[PDB]
RNA sequence: UUAACCAUUGUAGGCCUAAAAGCAGCCACCAAUAAAGAAAGCGUUCAAGCUCAACAUAAAAUCAAAAUUCCAUAAUUUA
C-alpha cells in the first residue's frame, strides 16, 4: 500500500501490507470466495468479510485489484449498499468535504433494503388479494444462497 | 503555460516504468504545441537514483515529482491542478 | 496553415476555387499568382504541378512546388484530353514499358512527400497504380499496329459515346 | 392465477400411484 | 501533346518536359497466388480485414 | 388475444414445467481447461526471422524510446538517418522477448519494454548518433550495444570519443 | 500483433438478376393455430425472418416489406425472395385478402456475399412491424434454435412431460383437453408458440 | 428531456446513468439528446 | 469483442461537375511506407476539415420465469 506525502516535491512511499492467512482450504480456486468455500454462504450481515473489500471511506474496491469474478463481485457490491443502509459500517462514512456536517434529521432503522430510500415512491394503491404491490426484500443477486427454510424466501413483501 | 519540463531517469535499471511513459505524454506533438512555452528534454544517466521529473515555472514554483512510488496518470493529475494555479 | 492545390502553371489566378480560400485566412491573391508565375516560367507553361504554400501566423507566401502529377502526365501520354468517363474497361491509353520507366525515373526526385523510395520498382508500381486509377491501362509493349487499330477503335467508340451523348443531349432538351 | 406449491405437489402424489396402477395392470 | 504511333513508340514523352527539353505486369496477387507466409501476402489479408470492418461498420 | 385456461390445465403445464440440470460446481470456479497447442500465424515466424536477420546483419544495435513524433517528422529523421546510411527498426516487444530470453544480447531485456525504436547499421559512426540524436534534443537515448559490446548512453559517449 | 484471419469467402454465391423483391398482387381458424409444414427450410439463402407465432398478413405488411427491403439492399452484394403466397383467403365485413402464416414459417430470405451482422438490423426493425412476433434468423441461428430445443427435452430433469400425462389420460387430464392438444405436447395454445415448454 | 419509452444513444459523447430510479442518457455536446425512461 | 493511442503519403486519382480532392456525381478499386480503407461515419462556397478501421503498446469475457376512501394484519431461514 502507497502513500503520497507532499512537501512543491510530491513522492509516494510504499507500506508494507498485512498478509492474508496462508493455506486456503480449497486452492485451485480462481476467486478468492472460492478459495475459501464461501459461494453462496455470505450475506449483508457479514461485515468481516465484506469490510476487506470496501475503501477506507466506503467505496468498493476495483475487481481487478480484489481478484473476485464477476458474479462475486456484483453479490459483494450489492451486500455491501445493503449492509451502509442498515448501519453496520459506522467506520467507513462518507468523507465531509468542508463546511459540512451529517444531516441531523433521525435515522430509521432498516435492514435488507435492496434500493436507496431517497428514489423509492410510496406505494398508494396497493392492490387486493391478487394484484398486490409486492413491497420487495433483499436483493435478486443472492437468489442462489443457501436455503434452510422449508419453502424459498419470501422476496416480494 | 509550462515554462520548461524536466525528467531523468536510469534506462537499464529495471524500475519504474510510469516515469517513461510519463515522458512519452509530455513529449507528445499536440501537448507540446499547446504549452508551446516549454521545449520538453529527455536525459538518461546510469547511477543508482530513482527516476525524478522537474517542473519549472516562470513565477518561481519548481514542481519535482519522483516516478519511484507514482503512477503516471497521477503524475498528470498533479500537474493538471498545478498547471491552473 | 498549408494549403493544396494542382493548379497549372499556364494559369496563375484559378480565383473562385482558390481566391476566396486564401483570401478567407486574408492575403494579396496576385501575389501568390506572381511568385506562382515565376515558378511558372521556370517550367514549360501549361502544366499542373503540385504546390504547398504554407500561410504563416505572420500572413506571408512560402511557396513550395512539386514536379509534373503523375496523373496528368498518363492522360498527356495517352492524349487523353477528358479521360475515359467509365474506365472499368473504356482504355484510352496503351503505354510501353519504355514509356513507363523513364517517366518513373523522373518521378522519384521530389522530396515533400518523400518520392525518394530507393527501388524504382516502388515508384514505376506507384505510376501503374495511377494509370489504373484514370482510364489507362499500362501494357508491357504495343505494335504501331495496334495502336492503330485501337485508336481505330477508340474512335468508333468516341463516335457511338457522342452519339450517346446526343442521347443524353436530346434527353437533357426533353427535361 | 399461479398454482400454489400444494396444489402442485398433490397432483404429482396422485400421478405417482397411478403411475403404480400402470406397472401392475401389465402382467 | 505526341499523336505519332512512331513517336509514341520511339520516343520518350514524359523524360524532359521543360521547355528546353524537347521529346527524346500481371494482376494484383490474390490470396491464393500470395505465399501465405510472405509479407506481401499478410499486409494483402489486413487490407481485406479493413474492407470486412468497413463494410460491418456501414450500419451499425 | 389469451383465453384462461381452465385450472386443472393450468395445473398440468405448472408440473410438468423443464428442469434443467444443476452442476454442483461452477465451471469457472473450477480450474480453466489446459489451453490447446495454439498455431503460430504468419506474423510471429515471418518477424521472428526479421528480428534474426537483423541482429545477424547487424553488428551494433542501439536501442532508443519511441518519442511518438509525428510522422511528417519521422519521416526526415528517416531521410537524414537513410543519408547517414543508418537505419531504423521497430518491431513488436513481446515476440521479441523469446529471443532476448535465449541470445547473445539477454541484458538488454529491460531495455526492451514499451514503445521503442531500435538503431542498426553496419558501420559504428556512434558519435554522429548523437549528432543525430543532438538535431532533435527531446528524443533520448536509453542504451543497447554498440559492435558487440552491451553499454549504457554514458558509457557510450564516453565509446563515442 | 493483432491476430487475424482470412474474410469469410462468398464467392460461390452468385447473384440473381432480379435480386430487389417482386411486386405483390393486392387482388390475385386453423391456418395459423398449429406448427407450420411449410417455408420452413432456408434453401437459396442465409438469412431470413422467422415467424415465432400465428398471424394474417395483409397487403400492407407486403409492401412495407418490400419497401423497406428493397431501399437498402445492395443489388451488386445482395438479393431476396418472397417465401410465403400471394393475399388469397377472402375477409369481409370481401373487403380484402389476407395470406396466412404459421409458427416456425419463414416470411422472407435473404441472401448474397454479406454478413448476418450486416442484415441483422434492418430485418429486425422490419420484424418488428409484422403483426405476429417475428425474428431474423441466419442459418446457424435456426440450426442452434432447433438444436436446444432437442437438448432441452434430453436433458429435462422432470420426471413428468404434457406428452405422457395427455397420452395415457393420467389424472383423468383429457376431460379438460382438446383433441388436437395431444399432437401439440403443450407446445402451442391457440395461434402462440411457447418455446420454454418442453 | 423527452420522456419515451425506450431510451436510445443518439451520438458519441451520450452517456447513460441511472439517477431517482430511472434511466438517463445525457449528452454534454447536444442537449436535445437527453431522455428519460 | 471493447477498453489506450494515433493517424501519414503515389493523388486535388478517371467524371458532365465552377469545383468537388475517401467522403456532390459516376469510376475502377492498385502503390509506397515497420503502419495506415483509392474510405467507414462526420464536415462540406469546394476544400481544409472530426473521428473508425492501419501500426505499435492495453484488460477483461444467451437471455432471465380515472372518477365516495388505500384496503386483512404482517413476514425474507429452526430441519
Ligand atoms: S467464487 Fe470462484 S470465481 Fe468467484
Ligand atoms: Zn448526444
Amino acid at each position: 500500500l502507497r502513500e503520497v506525502v507532499k512537501i512543491t516535491v510530491i513522492e509516494g512511499r510504499i507500506t508494507e501490507t498485512p498478509k492474508a492467512t496462508p493455506d486456503p482450504p480449497n486452492p485451485s480456486g480462481q476467486c478468492p470466495i472460492c478459495r475459501w468455500n464461501l459461494k453462496h454462504k455470505y450475506t449483508y450481515e457479514d461485515v468481516l468479510l465484506l469490510s476487506q473489500f470496501i475503501r477506507p471511506y466506503g467505496g468498493m474496491l476495483p475487481r481487478r485489484v480484489t481478484g473476485l469474478c464477476r458474479e462475486e463481485h456484483r453479490k459483494i457490491e450489492e451486500c455491501v449498499k445493503m449492509a451502509h443502509r442498515a448501519g453496520l459500517l459506522p467506520n467507513h462514512r462518507p468523507q465531509l468535504p468542508e463546511g459540512c456536517l451529517p444531516k441531523d434529521k433521525p435515522k430509521l432503522n432498516r435492514y435488507l433494503t435492496r434500493w436507496a430510500p431517497k428514489s423509492v415512491k410510496p406505494i398508494y394503491k396497493k392492490g387486493h388479494r391478487w394484484n398486490k404491490v409486492g413491497m420487495a426484500v433483499g436483493s435478486p443477486l443472492l437468489k442462489d444462497n443457501v436455503c434452510y427454510s422449508r419453502r424459498p424466501l419470501k422476496m416480494m413483501h | 503555460p509550462v515554462k520548461l519540463v524536466r525528467v531523468q531517469f536510469c534506462p537499464f535499471e529495471k524500475n519504474v516504468e510510469s516515469t517513461r511513459t510519463f515522458l512519452q505524454t509530455v513529449s507528445s506533438e499536440k501537448v507540446r504545441a499547446t504549452n508551446l512555452n516549454c521545449s520538453v528534454i529527455a536525459d538518461v544517466r546510469h547511477d543508482g537514483s530513482e527516476p525524478c521529473v522537474d517542473v519549472l515555472f516562470g513565477d518561481g514554483y519548481r514542481l519535482i515529482m519522483r516516478g519511484a512510488h507514482l503512477t503516471t496518470q497521477e503524475m498528470l493529475s498533479a500537474l493538471a491542478s498545478h498547471i491552473r494555479d | 496553415g498549408v494549403i493544396r492545390s494542382i493548379v497549372r502553371a499556364g494559369q496563375a489566378i484559378p480565383g473562385p476555387p482558390l481566391g476566396p480560400i486564401l483570401g478567407q485566412r486574408g492575403v494579396s491573391i496576385n501575389q501568390f499568382c506572381k511568385e506562382f508565375n515565376e515558378k511558372t516560367k521556370d517550367i514549360k507553361e501549361g502544366i499542373p504541378l503540385p504546390t504547398k504554400i504554407f500561410i504563416k501566423p505572420d500572413r506571408t507566401f512560402e511557396l513550395k512546388i512539386g514536379q509534373p502529377t503523375v496523373s496528368y502526365f498518363l492522360k498527356a501520354a495517352a492524349g487523353i484530353e477528358k479521360g475515359a468517363r467509365h474506365t472499368g474497361k473504356e482504355v484510352a491509353g496503351l503505354v510501353s514499358l519504355k514509356h513507363v520507366y523513364e517517366i518513373a525515373c523522373v518521378k522519384a526526385k521530389d522530396d515533400a512527400f518523400a518520392m525518394q523510395d530507393v527501388p524504382l520498382s516502388s515508384v514505376v508500381r506507384s505510376i501503374i497504380g495511377s494509370a489504373r486509377s484514370l482510364g489507362i491501362r499500362v501494357v508491357k509493349d504495343l505494335s504501331a499496329e495496334e495502336l492503330e487499330a485501337f485508336q481505330k477503335e477508340r474512335a468508333v467508340f468516341l463516335a457511338a459515346q457522342k452519339e450517346a451523348d446526343l442521347a443524353a443531349q436530346a434527353e437533357a432538351a426533353k427535361k | 392465477r399461479t398454482v400454489s406449491f400444494q396444489a402442485k405437489e398433490s397432483m404429482i402424489r396422485r400421478l405417482e400411484v397411478e403411475a403404480e396402477n400402470h406397472y401392475w395392470l401389465s402382467m | 501533346v505526341c499523336t505519332d504511333p512512331t513517336q509514341l513508340t520511339t520516343h520518350a514523352m514524359g523524360v524532359n518536359i521543360y521547355k528546353e527539353g524537347q521529346d527524346v505486369l500481371g494482376p494484383p496477387k490474390k490470396l491464393e497466388e500470395l505465399e501465405p507466409e510472405s509479407r506481401e501476402y499478410w499486409r494483402l489479408l489486413r487490407k481485406q480485414n479493413i474492407w470486412r470492418h468497413n463494410r460491418l461498420s456501414k450500419n451499425k | 388475444h389469451w383465453r384462461v385456461m381452465h385450472f386443472q390445465r393450468q395445473k398440468l403445464m405448472a408440473i410438468t414445467e423443464y428442469i434443467p440440470p444443476k452442476p454442483a460446481i461452477n465451471p469457472r470456479c473450477l480450474p480453466p481447461p489446459p489451453k490447446p497447442p495454439k498455431e503460430e500465424s504468419g506474423l510471429v515466424r515471418l518477424l521472428r526471422q526479421d528480428i534474426v536477420a537483423v541482429f545477424r546483419d547487424n553488428r551494433m544495435i542501439a536501442v532508443c524510446q519511441n518519442v511518438a513524433l509525428s510522422a511528417e517528422d519521422k519521416l526526415l529523421l528517416r531521410h537524414q538517418l537513410r543519408k547517414h546510411k543508418i537505419f531504423i527498426k521497430v518491431f513488436p516487444s513481446q515476440v521479441l522477448k523469446p529471443f532476448l530470453e535465449n541470445s547473445k544480447y539477454r541484458n538488454l531485456l529491460p531495455l526492451f519494454v514499451g514503445h521503442n525504436l531500435l538503431l542498426v547499421s553496419e558501420e559504428p559512426k556512434v558519435k554522429e548518433m548523437v549528432r543525430v540524436l543532438k538535431s532533435v534534443p527531446f528524443l533520448p537515448l536509453l542504451g543497447g550495444c554498440v559492435d558487440d559490446t552491451i553499454l549504457s548512453r554514458q558509457g557510450l559517449v564516453d565509446y563515442a570519443k | 500483433l493483432k491476430t487475424l484471419l482470412p474474410v469469410p469467402t462468398f464467392e460461390n454465391v452468385s447473384i440473381p438478376e432480379r435480386s430487389k423483391l417482386k411486386f405483390v398482387e393486392r387482388v390475385p381458424l386453423k391456418d395459423i393455430r398449429g406448427p407450420s409444414t411449410e417455408a420452413t427450410d432456408f434453401t437459396e439463402g442465409n438469412f431470413a425472418i422467422l415467424a415465432l407465432g400465428g398471424g394474417y398478413l395483409h397487403w400492407g405488411h407486403f409492401e412495407m416489406m418490400r419497401l423497406t427491403i428493397n431501399r437498402f439492399m445492395d443489388p451488386k452484394n445482395m438479393f431476396a425472395i418472397w417465401r410465403v403466397p400471394a393475399p388469397f383467403k377472402p375477409i369481409t365485413r370481401i373487403d380484402h385478402y389476407v395470406t396466412p402464416v404459421k409458427t416456425g414459417c419463414l416470411v422472407v430470405e435473404m441472401g448474397g456475399r454479406c454478413e448476418f451482422e450486416e442484415v441483422k438490423g434492418i430485418l429486425n426493425q422490419v420484424a418488428h412491424k409484422l403483426p405476429f412476433p417475428a425474428k431474423a434468423v441466419s442459418r446457424k441461428t435456426l440450426e442452434r434454435m432447433h438444436q436446444n430445443q432437442r437438448e432441452r427435452e434430453l436433458n429435462n430433469q422432470n420426471p413428468w412431460t404434457f406428452e405422457h400425462i395427455a397420452t395415457a389420460n393420467m389424472f383423468g387430464i383429457r376431460k379438460f383437453l382438446s383433441p388436437y392438444d395431444l399432437t401439440q405436447k403443450g407446445r402451442y395454445w391457440g395461434k402462440f408458440y411457447m418455446p420454454k415448454r418442453v | 428531456f423527452k420522456t419515451k419509452g425506450v431510451i436510445k444513444k443518439r451520438c458519441k459523447d451520450c452517456y447513460k446513468v441511472k439517477r431517482r430510479g430511472r434511466w438517463f442518457i445525457l449528452c454534454k455536446t447536444n442537449p436535445k439528446h437527453k431522455q428519460r425512461q
